[PDB]
């Protein structure tokens, strides 16, 4: 006695919290923002409204110096393309020291597969620069990291600052037919119990987030949990071992948008009348080592008054979101008494199922 | 709870392993759910409770067996090529790997299978088989569909798991033999996604139009079969006892007469003064 | 002697159009584009 | 059997073989018949009735289950000889009933 072998509802968690459609939104502390681009132009616009207001912008291979006009900020200005690489693409930075001042250039990057990172580190912009595959990380000093808006035009992902590694990767190459007798004939008798026992469970999920800021949770579902108690049963103290799963729950998603700080939940398992509660108890006791070559069973569990949990979703930045409501009661399924026989050890799961019948109040 | 009463009395029970060579028979299925949206998004590409029925011909005699098929323990996968309406969002595809097993329940008609509840041991001499993915067109309004190529997983014979749900006072049968899952060349291929040459059966085509996977093993099942043995029985169940023959007529005569010759006169005449009557002629016959 | 349960789980609210972001893109035949507007200014800019 | 393998009773020979016969009186819902009875004592023979999904197996007799095997009749044939008094007064006459 003593195992559970029910166990489903794997999960992937985005790597990078998937991809970002362009939009003003910014890389926080200890999260590079990668940058793929589809077509050249204008890729990102770092701008804190006081000191920075940087631009990355892309370039083709083989492309000379030319002058032409970008509406950067809101106000067109020229400012000089130019390439050294022959298939290496350039996302150039763009500094501009003053709004009236003329704008400069520089953080020339060859790499082929269009893919680019930024950060904000140590009183210094952490920007990809270099040549690949020795594309360096290298920082420009200013003021106001974290303030910086980062409007740009492309796709996006994120990623941890431990995995620069994997920034560098990224930039530098992207992504018989017979029976036989055994023992004479013996003696058995069917045997009649008529016995209460109480029942006592918890509960477990697994909660796993997305690779990034957390706004994007990749799914929660319900983990197998494990406890031990003790019970006084007419004064015989029995150390109940307990397993506990659920099954056929109903789920939902939401999506507040499509975006990096926009709260995204990609899947949320949900019991509702059409779940089952999975509830393996083990005891040592002589009716629980009798309950082997068992003729009939038969629980009269009572149903039990279940009040869905509240927590606040956990996000790096923002308002927390928090679930309340959606009670829930249960009653009994039947038992399943199976016997898993491996090759040298039989493993006995007794696995009483309960049906979650849904109430008031609404989640 | 202190209460506990008898149903009935003792009975006789014996320990019989039963050895049968089992063809096993079991198609997979996709369920291959699309989400809403422009038609690009997927719900959740899942396997599906496959069930199917076949005759076999084991131990000579014919052997009707449902076959029921499934898989736990997948890894669920996630595609985004753009949340955009016109773009490819994949919540969830289910591929088989190391942490998948596939859950099997059979029911035979035959008499051993009948047989075996309240079991005491299981043994399962079944043959690991490969089972390779195919492919199929993932349905868009605009854009070339996407598809599938290659793959394969291998099937390892695990621990039986027989259950019975007690409803009332009747045990549902619940058979469920395991096969842990390795993945195997080739590898998958998924066209304008990210995956390339990723490996494990998915939710798409794992039966790759194959007719069954023929697996052919042998069971030894371990069980307390009910058996009175050949008591219990009326005192005189048999055929009828033929009587024997007696004799032939002519020759017992014979006999009677040769008998004359042990006669003695004096003790003859003694019986005949004796009246011998209904209880003395026949009380020493 | 009929099957058991299979653990599974149903699918997760997949019919949820989420708020698909604002650029150029060729309306659909049946596919209403109901609109999530904040404040002042153009909304939609459909060009043939 | 409301749930499960179906039990069968499926089996069982006898034999009849005649043991005399005597008059009785046969009836029918119109008339009443001056009928011979004919007794037969049994024998069991080879083919053994079984229960099955129970532990009643090797058991001999004709059970009552379905004795006529799907028959629509057992025939039995042979020959009756009797001699019957009729009152006749005369040399000839002699009555027919």
């Amino acid at each position: 006695w003593g195992p559970g072998e029910i166990n489903d509802s794997t999960t992937v968690g985005p790597l990078l919290d998937g991809p970002y459609q362009p939009t003003t939104f910014n890389p926080p502390v200890d999260y590079w923002m990668l940058l793929a681009p589809t077509t050249p132009g204008v890729i990102v616009e770092g701008t804190n409204n006081t000191d920075r207001w940087l631009a990355t912008i892309l370039i083709e291979p083989n492309v000379q110096s030319e002058n032409r006009t970008y509406t950067i900020f809101g106000i067109q200005e020229q400012l000089t393309v130019s390439n050294t690489s022959q298939d290496q693409w350039k996302f150039i930075d763009v500094v501009k020291t003053t709004a009236n001042g003329s704008i400069g250039q520089y953080g020339p990057l060859l790499s082929s597969p269009k893919l680019y990172a930024v950060m904000k580190h140590n009183e210094k912009l952490y920007t990809y620069e270099g040549q690949t595959p020795n594309a360096t990380t290298a920082h420009y000093s200013t003021t106001n990291y974290d303030s910086v808006n980062m409007t740009a035009f492309c796709d996006f992902y994120i990623i941890p600052r431990s995995e620069e590694s994997k920034c560098t990767e990224y930039i530098n190459n992207g992504l018989a037919n017979e029976d036989i007798v055994i023992s004479k004939t013996s003696l058995w008798k069917e045997m009649q119990y008529n016995r209460d026992i109480t029942i006592r469970f918890k509960f477990a999920n697994t909660i796993i987030k997305s690779g990034g800021l957390g706004y994007k949770w990749s799914e929660i579902s319900f983990k197998p949990a494990n406890y031990q108690y003790t019970y006084t049963r007419d004064g015989e103290e029995v150390t109940a071992h307990t397993t506990c799963s659920v099954n056929g729950m109903n789920d939902f998603s939401f999506n507040g948008g499509y975006l990096p700080t926009d709260f995204v939940v990609s899947k949320f398992e949900v019991i509702k009348e059409n779940s089952y509660v999975y509830i393996d108890y083990w005891d040592d006791s002589q009716a629980f080592r009798n309950v082997v070559y068992v003729r009939s069973l038969a629980a009269n569990l009572n149903s039990v008054m279940c009040t869905g949990g509240s927590y606040n979703f956990s996000l790096p930045v923002g308002q927390w979101p928090v679930l309340t409501g959606g009670a829930v009661s249960l009653h009994s399924a039947g038992v399943t008494l199976s016997t898993q026989f491996t090759d040298f050890v039989s493993l006995n799961s007794l696995r009483f199922r309960f049906r979650l019948a849904v109430e008031e109040p609404h989640f | 709870a202190n209460e506990d009463i008898v149903i009935s009395k003792t009975s006789l029970w014996k320990e019989m392993q039963y050895n049968r060579d089992i063809t096993i028979r079991f198609k997979f299925a996709n369920t291959i759910i699309k989400s809403g949206g422009l038609g690009y998004k997927w719900s959740e590409i899942s396997f599906k409770p496959a069930n199917y029925q076949y005759t076999y011909t084991r131990d000579g005699e014919e052997v009707t067996a449902h076959t029921t098929c499934s898989v736990n323990g997948m890894n669920d996968f996630s595609f985004n090529g753009g949340y955009l309406p016109t773009d490819f969002v994949v919540s969830k595809f289910e591929v088989i790997k190391e942490n998948s097993y596939v859950y099997i329940d059979y029911w035979d008609d035959s008499q051993a299978f009948r047989n075996v509840v309240y079991v005491r041991s299981l043994a399962a001499n079944l043959n690991s088989v490969m089972c390779t993915g195919g492919s199929y067109n993932f349905s868009l309004p605009v854009g070339q569909w996407p598809v599938l190529t290659g793959g394969a997983v291998s099937l390892h014979s695990a621990g039986v798991t027989l259950s019975t749900q007690f409803t009332d006072f009747v045990s549902l049968n619940s058979l469920r033999f395991r096969f842990r899952l390795a993945v195997e060349e080739p590898h998958f291929k998924l066209t304008r996604t990210r995956l390339d040459r990723l490996y494990g059966l998915p939710a798409a085509d794992p039966n790759n139009g194959k007719e069954y996977y023929e697996i052919a093993g042998r069971f030894s099942l371990i069980s307390l079969v009910p058996s009175n043995d050949d008591y219990q029985t009326p005192i005189a169940n048999s055929v009828t006892v033929r009587q024997d023959l007696e004799r032939q007529l002519g020759e017992l005569r014979e006999e009677f007469n040769a008998l004359s010759q042990e006669i003695a006169m004096s003790q003859l005449i003694d019986l005949a003064l004796l009246p011998l009557d209904m209880f003395s002629m026949f009380s020493g016959i």
